[PDB]
RNA sequence: AGAACUGGCGAUGCGGGAUGCCGAACGUAGAGUUAAGGUGCCGGAAUACACGCUCAAGACAAAAGGUGUUAGUUCAUCUAGACAGCCGGACGGUGCCAUGGAAGUCGGAACCGCAGGAGUGUGUAACAACUCACCGGCCGAAUGAACUA
RNA sequence: AUACCGAAGCAGAAUUCGGUAA
């Protein structure tokens, strides 16, 4: 089709205010603030009444156009983890090798394993153990993309070593999802 | 640059009549001739062509979103086509839609015939988005990355594409 | 099913023995395969039923006659469920 | 060993917490598979894909044909 | 490129709802502007069951906008686009040839048991037991109560969000977890502590076209 | 693998194709225009203009596939609400053989009362529970299937 | 030439298959 000219608009609480100069976001709420750069998607951002972006692409293609609609997808991600704020929750279970998880996170004891296992906390993410709730670790931050990156190597450098699939239960999963407010 | 003539014949009866566009009065009558061939059963001896005239736009000064039938001998076969096309002028239309032709199907004057052209005076009469997106109000859009010519060999101040 | 799979291996071992017994050379070796597919293929019923088979007999319990065994039964689930357990 | 170990063990503490929702995704991966694969495999793994391809897309075409079928009678 | 034992019923199903409404408008006696609250097709035979006389016609709001004019110049008699525009929400619209004492009556005397509805909070605070969770809920009577299935727990903790988990192919919670998924967990359990009572609103007449608008349950 | 024939060498320069068909057939010289073939450098000539294509090509394999990219043809839906996506209805008689459990969903043989299969899958010993296809609250117009290139 | 991935009713041991690679 070669739409000549494709547009978007991101929703912008009042809570938060947003400046946008050479493709760089600035996202700033209750919750702290945020940085993005988008110089190498070459999407062109227009202020219309301070509370409304606009996200427009010019002589672009599907290839273009799926780079536009990921920027507005990236901004409204942005804004909500730095409104509500993102909560990943993630529970760990045992058949006969309890996970003695401690911390910087630290596995210890996976299916007996005497090597020790950790992951590197990242920016924009904390760690807190769930209370109460037995064998259960709560995730937060304002960056989504930090937090399940996080979420995903604990997921992953946690592993069966290569045994039956169905017989070792042991592991780490990703039980719930929700926000912060 | 094409040019429309009016062409008819009546191999020396019913006056058969049709529109050529090429760039000469000589091309013309070829084309005429072979499209007699297809059209009914008459050979270049038969008789004569009685006239051909060169038309001209009414008034070149007017956008006009024609409405074009072109048929074109693909490499299988000859299949019916219909587009729309922006332009202000029935020569500069078909060579548009000729050099499209060319560029996509790779279909040009050898293999290609000219149907009917005819301009459409009203909105959503066009179902083709391309020039649907051109037939709204008042538009305004950018041009991004512009360039300029920059006849010298060298250039000190690291030019800008901006517009 | 075992007659089926030794009958194939005699047709393979036939067909073998068959073979040690441009344009013309090219259809030399066609046959072999043209032949080894018609006496295989149509042993997929056999297989199935043997594959079958192997899941069920790869996992059968010790049920060893020599040692001294005692056995329970009647009426199902009469309490006799967690009499052994 | 027993008849049913494995599947006992499933119901008695069930499949993997990830494992429909990795399966979802892993089918999901291979819908795009199709065609990824379609595209840079070459001789012989591209001579049996092609006509893996279009055997499947006849025994589709065979499907839809009989699905029919049932619906006029 | 790159996109995504009955058949489709088409234009055809849409103009026998139209021409069904539009023989009804003078077939019957009397008729009303239904605003069902949910459906439920146990209790939308139950009320076919429940009388002889009265019949409820449904279809698509849309459909009946056609058949009864979307335009109060274009309608076929007087106050029929008043009729048209009266209905909304489920498209319920029944005929009758009661008098109206006597239709309005089952409405308000007809109530049934349903589940909740989406923005709806629980009826009642029902909390599952803090232990062994149970098929009909736990926290009634036990006796009867049985075990739930094993195979359903990953549906319970994505579905429902509830940390369930299998132990032994038995589920359990460690806290008395509280009741859209206030209505799917209500659901689950039966727990049809709701009650749905059919409201209607302007009864209607075939020749007098009267607007009796009301709000009778 | 012989073959009846029509243009060309043998005796054939020169320009072009890195080198082996096109142009052109030849005295020694000065001046101007061209054929073939070229105009990013080697290489004498415009990193010339205009319409689209292409992410790895580009100066015998085409039998077939691509959720690779861009255009037209047939049918269908038409603000009586296009397509994607949320919530609900998804019922009744009800079924016989396998009897051990099988009630749509392990396997025998194919109705209809009023938007709904005597049933596309998940799943339980089977009911249970979700579901797609069919509709309804739902959204506000292009869209789904196969072909031509 | 050795190993790294995904699958098998691969409980463990152990075995086979599609890709990387000599």
């Amino acid at each position: 089709m070669k739409y000549i000219q494709t547009e978007q608009q991101i929703e912008v609480p009042e809570g938060v205010t947003v400046s946008i100069k050479s493709r760089i976001v600035k996202v700033v709420g209750p919750r702290g603030t945020l940085t993005k750069n988008l110089k190498h998607i070459d999407v062109t951002f227009t202020k219309v009444n301070n509370q409304l972006i606009k996200v427009a692409v010019h002589n672009g293609g599907r290839k273009h156009v799926a780079a536009l609609r990921t920027v507005k997808s990236l901004v409204d991600n942005m804004i909500t983890g730095v409104t509500k704020g993102y909560k990943y929750k993630m529970r760990y279970v045992y058949a006969h090798f309890p996970i003695n998880v401690n911390i910087f996170i630290e596995v210890r004891n996976f299916l007996g394993d005497k090597k020790i296992r950790n992951v590197p906390v990242r920016d924009g993410v904390t760690i807190e153990f769930s209370t109460n709730v037995k064998d259960e670790i709560v995730l937060s931050g304002n960056s989504v993309e930090d937090v399940s990156q996080n979420a995903a190597d604990l997921q992953q450098i946690c592993r069966v070593r290569n045994k039956d699939i169905r017989k070792f239960l042991d592991g780490i999963y990703v039980s719930h999802k929700g926000f912060i407010t | 640059h094409f040019k429309e003539y009016q062409v008819i014949g009546r191999r020396l009866p019913k006056l058969f009549r049709m529109r050529i566009f090429a760039s000469n009065e000589v091309i013309a009558k070829s084309r005429y001739w072979y499209f007699l061939q297809k059209l009914h059963k008459v050979k270049k001896a038969s008789g004569e062509i009685v006239s051909i005239n060169q038309i001209n736009e009414a008034h070149p000064t007017k956008v006009k979103n024609f409405g074009v039938w072109v048929r074109y001998d693909s490499r299988s076969g000859t299949h019916n086509m219909y587009k729309e096309i922006r332009d202000v002028s029935r020569v500069a239309a078909v060579e548009t839609l000729y050099q499209d032709m060319a560029a996509r199907h790779r279909a040009r004057f050898r293999s290609i015939h000219i149907l009917k052209v005819a301009e459409i005076e009203k909105t959503a009469d066009v179902k083709r988005q391309y020039v649907k997106q051109f037939l709204t109000k008042d538009l305004k859009f950018p041009l991004p990355h512009r360039v300029q010519k920059s006849t010298k060999t060298f250039s000190y101040k690291r030019p800008s594409t901006f517009y | 099913s075992l007659a089926a799979i030794s009958r194939a291996k005699s047709l393979v071992e036939q067909v073998a023995r068959d073979y040690v017994r441009l344009f013309q050379c090219k259809q030399l070796k066609r046959a072999a395969l043209g032949r080894m597919a018609t006496i295989v293929k149509k042993l997929r019923d056999p297989l199935a039923y043997l594959e079958q088979v192997r899941q069920h007999i790869g996992r059968l319990p010790s049920i060893d006659p020599n040692t001294r065994t005692l056995l329970i039964c009647g009426y199902p689930n009469v309490g006799k469920s967690s009499f052994l357990r | 060993p027993q008849n049913d170990y494995i599947e006992r063990h499933i119901k008695q503490h069930g499949k993997r917490l990830d494992h429909e929702e990795r399966k979802r995704k892993r089918e999901a991966r291979e819908s795009h598979k199709i065609s990824e694969r379609a595209q840079k495999l070459t001789g012989w793994k591209g001579k049996q894909f092609a006509k893996k391809r279009y055997a499947e897309k006849v025994s589709m075409r065979k499907k839809i044909k009989a699905h029919e079928q049932s619906k006029v009678k | 490129r790159s996109k995504r034992q009955t058949d489709k019923k088409g234009r055809e199903n849409k103009e026998r709802i139209f021409d069904e409404v539009r023989e009804a408008l003078d077939t019957y006696r009397y008729v009303w502007v239904l605003h069902l609250d949910d459906v439920r097709t146990p209790v939308l035979q139950e009320i076919r069951t429940s009388w002889a006389g009265s019949k409820l016609i449904m279809g698509k709001r849309k459909v009946l906008q056609k058949a009864l004019g979307e335009k109060r110049e274009e309608e076929y008699k007087e106050n029929l686009y008043q009729l048209s525009k009266l209905c909304s929400g489920v498209t319920g619209l029944l005929f009758t040839d009661e008098d109206v004492n006597t239709v309005k009556e089952y409405f308000k005397s007809y109530v049934r048991s349903d589940y909740s509805r989406p923005n709806t909070k629980a009826p009642l605070t029902f909390t599952i037991p803090e232990g062994i969770v149970y098929s009909r809920g736990g926290q009634i009577p036990a006796e009867e109560d049985v075990p739930m299935i094993h195979s359903l727990e990953p549906t319970m903790r994505n579905k429902f969000e509830i940390p369930t988990k299998i132990k032994a192919g038995k589920i359990t919670i460690d806290s008395p977890y509280l009741v859209v998924r206030q209505a799917l967990i209500l659901k689950q359990f039966g727990i049809a502590a709701s009650e749905f009572k059919v409201k209607v609103s302007a009864y209607y007449d075939n020749d007098s076209s009267t607007v009796e608008s009301t709000n009778i349950n």
